[PDB]
């Protein structure tokens, strides 16, 4: 099963031991930035929150206690929706600059 | 009861002092509390007499930061002497 | 030492100041201290005294801090202590 | 880039101890000890492996050639 | 001040972040060390190799300052080494302009360094500066003319001695303007840091923390440059530049600088000229196609397995490189050298990007 | 002067108890010093 090795490979980059959730550790570039810049105050605030603990771990060369990874089963994605209008948005104007 | 309890190991008549600034005079200022405060309590016990211990100062930061709003706040200070040190003048 | 004797006087200003300087400094000092005695210690005060009495609680001391709102140039504690000297 | 005006934050508290009233040692090997140990651990599947690689090439390449000038391999 | 005491800096950047300071300080000590040999070299090929010994028997401490230019060049390496590697593995290349000028460093410290191994005249100068400047002679058509024109005759000579000394007096100095530039380009982005998350939420003041830190660095740097200097001067050497330069006789064992090792190895492997050369070009000048070959989603290799099992597998093909540099051109060195020169680029053109895409996959992005 | 106004100024109430003084009684009176927090009364 695909989704054998994906639990898998999950534990194996292991964001999810700095609690953090996938999208939190997307390479940031302009469609990303715009789609941050577009989240509701609450989940902008838990992204902060969650790459600052994150930061921390990190400079302590430390990780979470077990109990606090974050779960496989429970890692959504929160920035998708904004995310993928945004591109829409600029492909939609990269159209309209070639005709 | 925490509120009694309180009240009872603290309000006690060694630990108060009743003031007065005005026209008035002192001796009849006197009178009046041996007329109403006579009977306060003078004596919790000796297993009570509530003292305080030093308390220790840490240097230290805590900030708070919330970049909603306006204007920022920060307070910063040293220890100080304490009420009866002449160099607090 | 103008500034603090004025302070002093002018506070001591109506019935209610004075009555709590009186409850208050009974508790703190156990007497209350007259202006006149504010006065001597007042002018007692010189240049050196200040250098003397500032370094003693300034000089190279940690200090505790407290920030709160948009505070991310609020210098780091290391800075901070290092501004003590 | 400067302090001021890197990025929005709220509602995060930190708090913090001056230099001079803690230890710059704490739990150096009680806790180091074990936290190098995971570090490594965590890590040689992917670093290992390549070097083993290396050293069984280096040694098979090396009396592979020695052999090779000799009268009987 | 801002360029320096409060500049912003990640509270979790590590000591891979070191060797940009210590590149700083390697190239100070060039310039330092270079400067005071100066005073004493002579360029004539009649007296260059008789200058260098005089160096080091009869000018006082003329031999610590000699072989502490001669290993500074080799922590240069080392530190250039470890500063691209860290770079790669992080994801540092995506701040463009930075990483391109870095690129320009690499390969003017290679030139610099180069000429400078020719000063002293001794086997390894000569056949140095014979076949690097050759490297020219596989442009088509002006090949040849180049490589006269650079050694001012037919032939590597005194002309080409006097001018390599002029040339490698100087190159440092743009190497230093060069830098400042690579400096510049990153304080508009500040670093990146071993998550590749934007690092923007924490960031502390790089004095005093980095400072600290980047100290206690350049005493470790120094450690390891004294270690060689008193205990070990000639270990990263090579004995053959001990004897006069001979143009009648190319020594049988002769053998690149460590640092050219790999690079050395990769042009050998093909039994072309222009092959070769292109390959040469190619194994350096191919870290400009990095950031155009990243596929993931993700821009440090920290949180992607498949992706830090391929970078070590980049390393260790280095490492055989480097050791196939180092033997003869027999078998069966021959075939393994081969071998690792297609792993080299097929690593870096196909299986990283491979991996990055297939990691992706596996985080369904 | 010396002594520092009761509020500095720059530039919450949600119980009864709080609110109680809240109401003006008097009319208003502005006040700017050299040394002192302004104010205006009432
Ligand atoms: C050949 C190449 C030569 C090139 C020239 C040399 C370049 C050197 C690179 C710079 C590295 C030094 C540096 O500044 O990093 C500080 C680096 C960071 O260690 P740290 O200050 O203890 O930080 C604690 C960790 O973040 C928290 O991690 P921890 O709790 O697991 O503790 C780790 C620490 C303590 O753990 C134990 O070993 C116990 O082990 C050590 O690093 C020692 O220390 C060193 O590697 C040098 C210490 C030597 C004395
Ligand atoms: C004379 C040679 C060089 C000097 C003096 C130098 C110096 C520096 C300095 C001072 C830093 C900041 C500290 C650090 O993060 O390491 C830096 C960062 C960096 N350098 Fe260099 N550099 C040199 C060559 C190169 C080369 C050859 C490359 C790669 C082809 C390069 C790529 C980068 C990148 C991408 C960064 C950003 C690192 C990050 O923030 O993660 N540098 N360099
Ligand atoms: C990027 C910086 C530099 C590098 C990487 C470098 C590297 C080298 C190398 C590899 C050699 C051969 C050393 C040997 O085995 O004898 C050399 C020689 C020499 N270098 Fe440099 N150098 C640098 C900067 C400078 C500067 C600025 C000067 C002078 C202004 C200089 C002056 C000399 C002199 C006169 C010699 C000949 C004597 C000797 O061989 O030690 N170098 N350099
Ligand atoms: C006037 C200035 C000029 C002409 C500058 C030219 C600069 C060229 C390059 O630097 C950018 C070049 C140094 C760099 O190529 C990318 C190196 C990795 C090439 C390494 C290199 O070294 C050798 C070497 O050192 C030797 O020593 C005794 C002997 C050698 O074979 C017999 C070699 C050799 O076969 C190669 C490929
Ligand atoms: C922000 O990156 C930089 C460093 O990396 C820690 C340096 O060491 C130094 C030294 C400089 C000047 C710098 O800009």
């Amino acid at each position: 099963w695909l989704e054998g090795i994906r639990k898998w490979y999950y534990n194996a980059a292991g964001f999810n031991k700095l609690g953090l959730m996938r999208d939190d550790t997307i390479h940031e570039n302009d469609d990303v930035k715009e789609a941050i810049r577009r989240l509701p105050e609450n989940l902008y605030d838990d992204r902060v929150f969650r790459i600052k603990r994150a930061l921390d771990l990190s400079m302590r060369q430390q990780i979470l206690p077990k109990e606090q990874w974050t779960k496989y089963e429970e890692d959504k994605s929160y920035l998708e929706p904004y995310l993928k209008e945004v591109i829409r948005e600029r492909k939609e104007r990269e159209e309209w600059a070639k005709k | 009861a925490d509120l009694t309890e309180y009240l009872s190991r603290h309000y006690k008549a060694p630990r108060m002092v009743l003031a007065a600034a005005g026209g008035l005079e002192h001796r009849q200022l006197l009178d009046l509390a041996q007329k109403h405060f006579s009977g306060l309590s003078g004596t919790y016990d000796e297993d009570a007499v509530p003292t305080l211990s030093p308390c220790r100062f840490t240097g230290s930061q805590i900030c708070h930061r919330e970049d909603g709003l306006p204007l920022a706040h920060v307070a910063i200070a040293v220890e100080g002497p304490g009420w009866a040190h002449p160099d607090n003048v | 030492k103008n500034l603090l004797r004025n302070a002093l006087v002018s506070h001591l200003d109506g019935t209610t100041p004075v009555c709590e300087d009186i409850g208050r400094s009974l508790l703190t000092y156990g007497r209350r201290i007259p202006l006149a005695e504010w006065e001597s210690r007042i002018a007692e005060v010189d240049a050196r005294v200040v250098r003397e009495v500032c370094s003693k609680y300034f000089y190279d001391q940690c200090p505790a801090v407290a920030g709160f709102g948009p505070i991310e140039q609020l210098p780091d504690y290391n800075r901070i202590r290092s501004g003590m000297f | 880039r400067q302090f001021g005006h890197l990025t929005r934050v709220r509602h995060v508290i930190t708090y913090s101890l001056s230099p001079f009233e803690q230890r710059a040692f704490p739990h150096y090997f009680s806790k180091g000890i074990p936290n190098v140990l995971r570090r490594t651990r965590a890590c040689i599947l992917r670093v290992a492996p390549p070097f083993v690689a290396f050293y069984l090439v280096y040694t098979w390449g090396t009396q592979e050639f020695e052999k090779s000038k000799r009268k009987n391999p | 001040n801002n360029a320096f005491i409060d500049l912003p800096a990640p509270s979790n950047i590590s000591s891979w972040w070191n060797f940009g300071s210590l590149l700083g300080i390697c190239l100070i000590l060039q310039i330092l060390t270079g400067l005071f040999l100066a005073m004493h070299y002579t360029s004539d090929t009649t007296t260059a190799f008789s200058s260098v010994t005089h160096i080091c028997r009869d000018v006082n401490y003329g031999w610590i300052i000699r072989y502490m230019h001669a290993n500074g060049a080799s922590m240069f390496f080392i530190c250039l080494y470890m500063h691209v590697g860290r770079g790669l593995y992080y994801g540092s290349y995506t701040f463009l302009e930075t990483w391109n000028i870095g690129v320009i460093l690499l390969l003017t410290v290679m030139a610099t360094a180069f000429m400078g191994y020719v000063l002293p005249w001794g086997q390894m100068s000569f056949w140095g500066a014979t076949v690097i400047t050759n490297l020219l002679s596989a442009i088509p058509y002006i090949g040849t003319n180049l490589v006269e024109w650079i050694w001012g005759g037919f032939s590597v000579d005194k002309a080409t001695l006097t001018r390599f000394f002029a040339f490698h007096f100087i190159l440092p100095f743009i190497i230093m303007a060069i830098a400042m530039v690579h400096l510049l380009f990153l304080h508009e982005t500040g670093s990146n840091n071993p998550t590749g998350i934007s690092s923007d939420v924490d960031k502390i003041p790089f004095h005093p923390y980095y400072t600290i830190k980047d100290i206690l660095g350049a005493l470790l740097l120094i450690l390891a440059l004294m270690l060689l200097v008193l205990f070990a001067p000639d270990l990263l050497g090579d004995p053959d530049n001990y004897t006069p330069a001979n143009p009648l006789n190319t020594p049988p064992h002769i053998k690149p600088e460590w640092y050219f090792l790999f690079a050395y190895a990769i042009l050998r492997s093909i039994p072309n000229k222009l092959g070769g050369v292109l390959a040469l070009a190619f194994s350096i000048l191919i870290l400009a196609l990095i950031p155009l070959l990243h596929t993931s989603k993700q821009r440090s290799m920290m949180f992607r397995p498949l992706s830090q099992c391929l970078f070590w597998a980049l390393v260790a093909d280095l490492l055989t490189l480097t050791w196939i540099g180092g033997q003869p051109v027999e078998h069966p060195y021959i075939t393994i050298g081969q071998l690792a020169s297609v792993l080299y680029f097929l690593l870096i053109l196909v299986l990283m990007p491979t991996a990055g895409t297939i990691e992706n996959k596996l985080l369904k992005w | 002067a010396a002594v520092p106004a009761t509020s500095e100024s720059p530039v919450s109430v949600l119980c009864r108890e709080s609110l109680r003084g809240q109401a003006a009684g008097r009319p208003l009176v502005a006040s700017v010093s050299l040394n002192v927090p302004a104010s205006v009364r009432y």
